[PDB]
């Protein structure tokens, strides 16, 4: 909000704050901004006019960055998180690092443990090496260094590591997010044979991706978040049966759920997850997810100290499951009495023609 | 509406009792279009926040005491009217006209001296 | 083309290089030899064909592109000139600022052109020196 | 970014800047924009200043020499260059140099010159 | 209430944070002028800068005197978002859409009944004119009885 | 290459020498003098047929210009579409200029053509911000679009028109652009939000801001007063002395 | 609709002919219907074409006509001694139709009145080659290379080492579209 | 006295509605109830556009249909407009040219020609006969230009596909010529005040002599298609039919007025340039349809090619520049080396030439109707007001009066026999 920002080094920026064309002076490096939540925290960034360079793996996948930005403003990168000349020279101009990097799932070439660990050693070792400022890691909720969830587990680890090197560390700890573009409403939405192990019984407290993207603006722009923990979560508490009745409520979908035991759905979980190569929303450590509810961590500061309210699901699901709405003139409700006589004034038929 | 479906030749207030007659006909049609406004455009507000915002955009010219001026001002909201009823202007020429939805947000001249000075005039 | 022009040309360059004309030009072709880039692309004249084909060109690389022309020839397979470079005394200039090798299009690689300010910022401002209390 | 010798030097024929508002390179070509880049691609033109001072003196007997930069309408607008004064008049469009023969002694004296002078 | 910045007017879709706060903007009740910057189309911003009406003075380069025949209304520049630095290119960026924008006009008064039309603040600035005094060629060669003072060298 | 045998090279064929090339200097303005009398004759025609319009005319060359009273239009129109001597049954445009140094902002121009005489005539109104006009969409269909345009351009504003909707602008433009007080760039910009998945109208900001180089207009006055050319018809006469 | 004075000679149209006053006999009425015979003479017309030479050039390989007054992308241009021909007037700036060129001039170490800034905006240009028919010493021209399409248009900033670096590459075919339309310029 | 008297509205401005007037009723040419004669019937609306030829870009145009047929056309046009006529204020007069290339995309050196002929008749030169003739060929190259576009892409929207290849390899050598006097294949630039640019080059006329030899045997093949077809006619006849008084009454000018009967161009009523020197004729129609104007558009490509052949064998040597340094520039060669030469070149580069107050409007027969332009000039160097009136835009608000009742297969022809490109629409 202020035209002066001194870094957490000393150095002095003199900001401009208006939009693409203006001199936000902030540069800045965001590792994971080609998925979901990424692409918020970028866009907020390059359009107040701050340079966001967007390591990236994939290069179609990041051609739709650019346009959130002037020219000489979103800089693409081509990295791996096992290469570590292209971290260490994505990091070294910038002032705030962002990680978002995270799977849920394990692949034929990171686990858990390769993603989660050995990229944020990976990653926050260049963040010390080069003196950055801010260095924000993006953890996920319930993370927890003694964890039956690899993702809980090695989520929690990667804090640790995060502080152990660089102590100025935020970390923020994000509950399931919601919105476009988002796995939360859209499977619901989308999938119709849907598998679990717990009745759809998980209780959470889900949160918009846009005041995320919007938090993660803040902790830039406030030097005081720097070094402790957030817990970004919703106002209201949420089970997925309650969570997809909401859906449910506006879509008029019908779906499958299957509902099979844990012991017989796990081993199975792995196996398919092991031989389908895209994302098939159910895998090992997925399942076990499942049996876990969040547990808000209340040592851990808020949106209300970052000046934010969160909003709830229910606001929101007419707005992003609109799309979703098969509605013709077959599915309109039985005629009234009043206008079948508004039909006796036309002829619904052209018999000239 | 020979030409158009909310067509209206361009006509000049005869007097007061004439040209407040259109203003509240203009009204009227307005708030009452609210409903069809807030489907068609998928507007992200209540229909309440849609008409209370449309009361504004007559509060602003409620102390014109000149009938020249009136009729431009009427002219001006009949042709936003027909542009609005026909599906031509776009949700975003639409949902741009709600001072909220700009990332800077309805707070965009400061608020006092102290605040605009501490940011450089906001 | 027609069989009479690709038949007298087979009986020419010979059926090697039939094919490897078919795998980048698409046509059976024959002419005189004008010269060699730098880049060493070759080309051919020849007065008999229709109007626009007299000129062509054997490119160097596999991965052919038509910045991979030399400048002076440029201008002779465009038509613009009717001499080509190895007549020309335009290109007998001693510059030894002069390219020593032909660079092309270098865009869509690690080489691209990067614009940048070539000048001085405007304002300088005070380097604080505080005096001794 | 610095490793590279043409990331460094102002032009390949001359290391520093010659004017007080240019850019060094180095400074140039700092930053995120230059990271995986490759500098030896980057357009380097040779400076015009260090080639101009390469240039031999025309000696003349004359007051005033005429200068068309060299290729009749392919030059410059033609103007006039007095040689009068004991140093090597310079064409203000091209920088060819220009010397009275009566200043050659002069000339031939001075420890170091604008000019080859040869 | 006496030149007090009105902080509460409401903001239109080209209000930026380089908008200065305005004091007045036309309400369309005002004697004798036609509101017109109520029923213009343009921002509000346009009710909050001053313009300042003048006529051009002569170069001090050259003695034509053509430009300095017709009052011109420009905009005042503002503290901030007239001019910063492009960091790509080194150009130089505006936010100020008044910036290139000049109206010319015969008389003062046509001057100052279109910037009360449409609402603007503006400062007149009166004329600098000459005093004529009568000059001599003879005077360059007058005969001075004592001591020279001077040695006129044409 | 077959050659026609018949159609020789005509380039090969040699030129006879072109060698002093003499030109007389013309004024272009001199072969209007002898329609001078008649256009100034047919304006004199048309103001005292019309006195309770027509205000003035003016000649330049082969131009006839007519200045009326803006509530006289639905009449000069009329005589000058359903008369036997101003068969003038085309309108050819119609725009307006904006002179903010006059009360009345605007300056309505017509442009008119008479297929029947081979002539035209131009027809000059005024307007204002507040003031309308009357639309003579009512003689010339072909009217109807050019009003639009003159009002989504300027504002002025066409009592009697069907439909006086914008033509040219976007749907929710604020402003009237050939305004002189309008600058070049507007106030407002558009893009694509990808937070908000549409596009999104912002202020606006130029990456390079315009320059104008209006600065360097000539310090002299470069056309001068011109010369007189009214027909001696049309001047009053000179007392002879004594 | 006509020109006054007396109509034209023969204006009005004759009276229509009667069905039975036409001049056609019904054996060839009836045989151009069912025979089609004006749609075959057309069908015909593209067999002809079919056994005419092609127009198509094969680019990259072969290239199209262009002429020495070509516009293509833009250079600056050296003397034959090495020194820039650019004196920074800036008469090219002040022409530009788009406002694509931007200069910043300063005395050189040397004295020399010479640009430190020469950006030109591709994506602003119009190509009119204003730009070269302004200059007094033939600094700035538009070679006759049109290929270079670019992936960024960050690439399409020209500054002005990449300018010379286009004339030192370009020069020998710069000097010769030159010396071809000199006489004309 | 407005805008006071208009305060309380005192006065009201008489609108034409007043002025109405009964009809003579003696010399006057041509409800309820159970029946279905008075049940209504509901139309529904149509979003024609964009087609596939470049020069319909774009075009919104909605229609409201009973059925098949149209009831009324309401085209949404502004998708083009770029502001060119403010941006004009803002340019020298020089500087501006290149606006007028951009405004009818097919036919720019008739553009640029009204242009100069504006400029230069405020300026109140008279411009060499070299350029005269220069001016009035390139008209003509131009005009066969425009009518190879609006001819072929018509009957490739109509269906015809092969006339519209073969006439643009004409149209690829004719462009030629366009980058041989000047560098651009589209935007020349080259007709300006004054005359023309450069000099045309020394094998030029010999190459559009070879050119005119057998550009008449293209427009006889691309006859042989469409003329006699019975498809080609049985789809333009009695479509988009406008009278001859309606046509004046709509602003109607070129063929859509030549069309329907009214004997009128403005290159023999006005005569510009080399026009009056050179003999051709005029097509006018009958029966004011689509197959009349494409029958009056086939006659004036040999029209204009027997202008082409004529100007080939009367151009006459000489400037092809006003002998005029205060307006048009001097050549390089004096610039390098005459002191006046470089001052005027140096201030017609950077200030540009006053042109003398005053305002004119000047009319040429541009190919796709009369196009205009009203210039006011305040005897400085800038225009103070450009204005352009484009032959299009009036033909496509008389397209609801002529598409009425008509099929939507019917429309499309109708777009296309209005020589229609929309940055000349859009201005
Ligand atoms: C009525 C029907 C024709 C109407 C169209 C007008 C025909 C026309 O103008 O012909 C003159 C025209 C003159 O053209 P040209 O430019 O003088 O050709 C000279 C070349 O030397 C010609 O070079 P070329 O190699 O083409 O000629 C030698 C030979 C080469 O071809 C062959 O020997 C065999 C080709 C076909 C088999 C392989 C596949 O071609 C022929 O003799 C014709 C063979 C193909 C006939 C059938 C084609 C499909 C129908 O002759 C032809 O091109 C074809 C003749 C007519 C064929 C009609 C069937
Ligand atoms: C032709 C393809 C040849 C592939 C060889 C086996 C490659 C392999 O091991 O891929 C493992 C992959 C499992 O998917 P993975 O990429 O590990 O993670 C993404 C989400 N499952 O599983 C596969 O994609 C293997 C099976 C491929 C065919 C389905
Ligand atoms: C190889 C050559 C054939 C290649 C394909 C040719 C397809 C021709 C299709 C033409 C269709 C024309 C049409 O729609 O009708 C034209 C017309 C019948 O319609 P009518 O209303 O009588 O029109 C009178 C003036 N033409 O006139 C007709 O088409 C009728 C002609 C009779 C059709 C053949 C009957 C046997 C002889
Ligand atoms: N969204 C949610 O519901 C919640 C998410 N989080 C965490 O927040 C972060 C961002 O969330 P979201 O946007 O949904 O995540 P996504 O899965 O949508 O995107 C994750 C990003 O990480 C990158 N990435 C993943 N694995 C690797 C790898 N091995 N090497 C390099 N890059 C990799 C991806 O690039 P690529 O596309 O090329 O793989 C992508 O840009 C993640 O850590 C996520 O686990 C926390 C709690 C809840
Ligand atoms: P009451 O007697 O207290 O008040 C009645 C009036 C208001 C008539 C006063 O008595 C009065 O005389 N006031 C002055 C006359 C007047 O109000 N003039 C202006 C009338 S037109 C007008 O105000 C138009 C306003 C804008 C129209 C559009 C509004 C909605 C647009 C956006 C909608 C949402 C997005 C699509
Ligand atoms: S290139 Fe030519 S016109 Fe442009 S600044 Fe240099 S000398 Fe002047
Ligand atoms: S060619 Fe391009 S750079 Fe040169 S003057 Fe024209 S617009 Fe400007
Ligand atoms: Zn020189």
């Amino acid at each position: 909000i202020s035209d002066i920002h001194i870094t957490r080094t000393g150095k002095p920026l003199i900001r401009i704050q208006g939009g693409r064309s203006s001199l936000g002076e902030h540069t800045a490096t965001v590792f994971g901004a080609t998925g979901q939540l990424g692409r918020y925290i970028v866009n907020r960034l390059a359009r107040q006019g701050c340079t966001v360079i967007v390591p990236y793996r994939e290069e179609m996948a990041k051609r739709h960055l650019k346009v959130s930005g002037d020219l000489g403003r979103v800089i693409f990168m081509e990295f791996d998180l096992r290469n570590t000349q292209s971290i260490e020279e994505s990091v070294r101009h910038s002032d705030v690092v962002y990680n978002l990097i995270g799977r849920d799932y394990p692949t034929k070439n990171f686990s858990l443990a390769d993603v989660h660990i050995e990229g944020t050693e990976r990653i926050v070792e260049a963040v010390a090496k080069y003196d950055v400022d801010r260095f924000i890691q993006v953890s996920t909720y319930n993370a927890n260094p003694d964890s039956t969830c690899e993702f809980f587990r090695t989520k929690g680890i990667a804090e640790k590591v995060a502080r152990h090197v660089f102590p100025e560390t935020t970390i923020v700890r994000p509950a399931p997010m919601f919105g476009f573009e988002d796995r939360l409403l859209l499977k619901l939405a989308s999938v119709t044979n849907l598998f679990t192990s717990n009745h759809m019984r998980e209780k959470f407290w889900p949160v918009h991706v846009n005041e995320v993207g919007e938090a993660l603006e803040r902790m830039l722009y406030d030097d005081s978040t720097a070094g402790q923990t957030f817990e970004l979560y919703g106002p209201r508490q949420y089970s997925m049966a309650q969570i997809a009745e909401l859906v449910d409520r506006e879509i008029y979908k019908k779906r499958r759920h299957i509902n099979l035991p844990k012991p017989i759905l796990q081993p199975l979980a792995e196996l398919i997850n092991r031989v389908l190569w895209w994302d098939t929303g159910l895998s090992r450590d997925q399942v076990e997810r499942e049996f876990h509810d969040q547990v808000i961590d209340p040592t851990a500061k808020t949106f209300k100290d970052l000046g934010m309210e969160p909003t709830d699901i229910s606001k929101w699901t007419y707005h992003y499951l609109l799309p979703y709405r098969p509605s013709t003139y077959y599915d309109l409700p039985p005629s009234t009495e009043k206008e079948m006589r508004e039909e006796r004034k036309y002829l619904h038929v052209l018999d000239d023609q | 509406v020979q030409p158009t479906k909310f067509a209206v030749t361009v006509r000049q207030s005869r007097n007061w009792a004439d040209a407040k007659q259109r203003v509240i006909a203009a009204y009227r049609a307005w708030i009452r279009a609210a409903p069809e406004i807030q489907t068609m455009y998928s507007i992200p507000f209540p229909v309440s926040h849609i008409r209370t915002r449309i009361r504004q955009e007559f509060e602003r010219h409620r102390y014109v005491n000149k009938l020249n001026v009136v009729d431009v001002l009427l002219q001006q909201s009949n042709a936003d009217f027909q542009e609005t009823m026909n599906f031509w202007r776009q949700q975003s020429h639409v949902m741009a006209f709600f001072k909220e939805e700009h990332f800077r947000g309805e707070k965009r001249l400061p608020s006092n001296f102290i605040t605009g000075f501490l940011e450089g005039r906001n | 083309s027609y069989p009479t022009r690709t038949l007298a040309n087979l009986r020419k360059i010979g059926l090697k290089e039939y094919f490897r004309q078919l795998l980048y030009i698409g046509d059976t072709k024959y002419g005189e030899l004008v010269g060699v880039d730098k880049f060493g692309n070759k080309f051919y004249e020849n007065k008999e064909e229709l109007p626009l084909r007299t000129r062509w060109v054997d490119y160097a690389k596999h991965d052919y592109d038509a910045a991979h022309i030399e400048p002076m020839w440029h201008a002779w397979i465009s038509y613009q000139v009717d001499t080509p470079p190895t007549r020309e005394p335009l290109t007998q200039i001693e510059r030894p600022w002069a390219p020593k090798e032909h660079v092309p299009n270098r865009s869509f690689t690690r080489g691209a052109y990067k614009p940048y300010n070539t000048t001085q910022p405007k304002i300088q401002s005070w380097e604080p020196k505080a005096a001794p209390r | 970014t610095g490793r590279p010798a043409s990331a460094v030097m102002q032009a390949p024929n001359r290391a520093e800047v010659w004017s007080r508002s240019q850019r060094p390179r180095s400074e140039a070509m700092a930053g995120p924009r230059f990271e995986q880049t490759d500098f030896d691609a980057q357009p380097r033109p040779w400076a015009a200043i260090e080639l101009i001072h390469k240039q031999p003196v025309r000696w003349t007997h004359d007051r005033i020499v005429a200068c068309d930069g060299g290729g009749g309408p392919h030059g410059h607008p033609k103007i006039y260059i007095n040689t009068d004064k004991p140093e090597i008049a310079t064409c203000n469009y091209c920088g060819l140099p220009f010397a009275n023969e009566h200043h050659r002694k002069y000339l031939e004296s001075l420890p170091q010159t604008s000019y080859p002078l040869n | 209430p006496r030149n007090a910045p009105d902080y509460n007017v409401p903001i239109d879709i080209a209000t930026s944070t380089f908008t200065p706060v305005p004091k007045n903007v036309q309400d369309g009740s005002e004697e004798n002028v036609v509101p017109a910057g109520l029923i213009s189309g343009a921002p509000m911003e346009l009710q909050a800068r001053t313009v300042r009406i003048y006529k051009p003075a002569k170069p001090a380069t050259q003695s034509g005197e053509k430009n300095t025949q017709l009052w011109r209304m420009d905009w005042d520049v503002l503290g901030k978002g007239h001019r910063w630095e492009n960091p790509l290119m080194g150009w130089q960026s505006s936010a100020d859409f008044m910036q290139g924008t000049h109206l010319t006009f015969k008389t003062k008064e046509d001057a100052i009944a279109f910037a009360e039309k449409q609402g603007y603040e503006y400062f007149v600035q009166e004329p600098n004119e000459r005093h004529f005094r009568p000059k001599a060629y003879a005077n360059n060669f007058l005969y001075s009885p004592g001591k020279l003072k001077h040695i006129r060298t044409k | 290459v077959a050659l026609p045998k018949d159609a020789p090279n005509p380039r090969a064929i040699p030129r006879e020498p072109v060698g002093e090339i003499k030109q007389a200097l013309v004024n272009p303005a001199d072969k209007y003098q002898s329609k001078a009398d008649n256009l100034h004759k047919y304006g004199a025609w048309l103001m005292s047929c019309l006195p309770k319009y027509i205000q003035q005319f003016s000649v330049w060359k082969d131009e006839l210009t007519i200045y009326i009273c803006p509530t006289g239009v639905i009449p000069v129109f009329s005589f000058l579409k359903y008369n036997t001597n101003a068969e003038f049954t085309q309108v050819s445009d119609i725009t307006a200029v904006d002179f903010p140094t006059r009360e009345m902002r605007f300056e309505i121009v017509y442009n008119l053509l008479s297929v029947r005489h081979n002539a035209r005539i131009r027809v000059k109104t005024y307007a204002d911000e507040v003031t309308p006009v009357p639309s003579i969409t009512s003689l010339y269909m072909g009217a109807n679009w050019y009003e639009r345009e003159v009002y989504d351009m300027f504002g002025v504003l066409f009592v009697g028109h069907p439909d006086l909707r914008r033509i040219m602008t976007d749907y929710g433009f604020e402003g009237h652009p050939l305004r002189k007080d309008f600058p070049l760039t507007g106030y407002t910009e558009i893009r694509y939000d990808e937070e908000k998945k549409r596009i999104v109208v912002e202020p606006l900001e130029l990456t390079q801001a315009f320059r104008n180089f209006e600065g360097g207009s000539s310090a002299w006055d470069q056309v001068g007063p011109g010369i007189d050319r009214t027909p001696d018809t049309f001047k009053l006469p000179t007392p002879k002395p004594e | 609709a006509t020109p006054a004075g007396p109509p034209p000679k023969n204006f009005r149209l004759p009276p229509p002919k009667n069905w039975d006053e036409e001049s056609e006999s019904t054996i060839d009425k009836v045989g151009k219907y069912f025979l089609m015979t004006e749609m075959l003479r057309g069908m015909y017309v593209l067999l002809e074409q079919f056994f005419r030479p092609p127009y198509t050039i094969y680019y990259p390989f072969e290239k199209g006509p262009i002429s020495p007054r070509f516009r293509g992308e833009h250079a600056l241009r050296r003397y034959p001694s090495g020194e820039e021909r650019c004196i920074a007037c800036k008469l090219c700036e002040a022409v530009c139709p788009a406002q694509a060129i931007t200069i910043e001039a300063e005395e050189r170490a040397d004295g020399s009145r010479r640009t430190t800034r020469y950006d030109i905006d591709m994506t602003k240009c119009i190509y009119c080659g204003f730009c070269q028919e302004s200059c007094p010493v033939d600094a700035i021209v538009e070679s006759p290379n049109a290929e270079y399409a670019t992936e960024t248009r960050e690439e399409l900033l020209y500054n002005k080492e990449k300018l010379l670096a286009n004339g030192d590459k370009w020069e020998p075919e710069l000097a010769a579209a030159i010396r071809a339309d000199a006489p004309y310029r | 006295a407005e805008p006071q008297d208009g305060f309380q509205g005192t006065r009201l401005i008489p609108t034409g509605a007043d002025f109405q007037s009964p009809p003579d009723p003696f010399i006057d040419e041509g409800v309820d109830e159970d029946s279905v004669e008075g049940r209504k019937v509901r139309h529904y609306t149509v979003n024609f556009g964009p087609q596939h030829p470049a020069a319909h870009g774009v075009l919104r145009l909605i229609l409201e249909l009973n059925g098949e047929e149209i009831v009324r056309a309401d085209p949404h046009v502004g998708l083009l407009h770029r502001g060119t006529e403010k941006l004009c204020e803002y340019k020298t007069y020089m500087q501006a040219l290149p606006y007028f290339d951009r405004l009818d995309y097919v036919s720019m050196m008739t553009n640029e020609q009204v242009f100069s002929l504006a400029v230069e008749k405020l300026l109140n030169i008279e411009i060499p006969p070299r350029a005269k003739f220069i001016r009035t060929m390139f008209g003509e190259i131009t005009r066969i230009l425009n009518h190879l576009m609006s001819v072929l892409s018509h009957a490739m929207d109509v269906g015809a596909l092969t006339p519209f290849l073969w006439g643009f390899e004409e149209r690829e050598k004719l462009m030629e010529f366009y980058e041989r006097v000047s560098g651009a294949r589209l935007h020349a630039a080259y007709v300006r005040p004054g005359g023309v640019h450069q000099d045309i080059p020394v094998g030029l006329l010999d190459d559009i002599y070879q050119w005119a030899t057998q550009f008449g045997d293209r427009i006889d093949e691309t006859e042989e298609m469409l003329t006699d077809n019975r498809i080609w006619i049985n789809r333009l006849k009695g479509v988009g039919v406008v009278s001859a008084a309606d046509a004046l009454n709509l602003s109607f000018t070129g063929v859509m007025l030549r069309g329907s009967g009214v004997p009128w161009d403005v290159r023999k009523s006005s005569p510009y340039d080399a026009y009056d020197q050179v003999e051709f004729d005029v097509p006018v129609g009958i029966n004011g349809d689509c197959y009349d104007r494409y029958l009056c558009r086939m006659e004036e490509f040999r029209q204009s090619l027997r202008i082409i052949h004529q100007c080939l064998n009367k151009m006459p040597a000489g400037p092809v520049r006003y002998e005029d340094y205060k307006i048009t520039p001097p050549p390089r060669a004096a610039m390098k080396e005459n002191m006046e030469a470089l001052i005027h070149h140096f201030l017609l580069f950077t200030k540009g030439y006053a042109v003398p107050p005053g305002d004119t409007y000047t009319a040429i027969e541009a190919p796709k109707g009369e196009m205009g332009v009203y210039v006011v000039s305040d005897g400085s160097e800038r225009p103070y007001r450009v204005h352009i009136r484009a032959p299009g835009f009036a033909h496509l608000s008389g397209f609801d009066h002529i598409t009425r009742g008509h099929l939507l297969a019917d429309a499309v022809a109708v777009i296309g026999t209005m020589d229609l490109v929309f940055g000349e629409v859009d201005r």
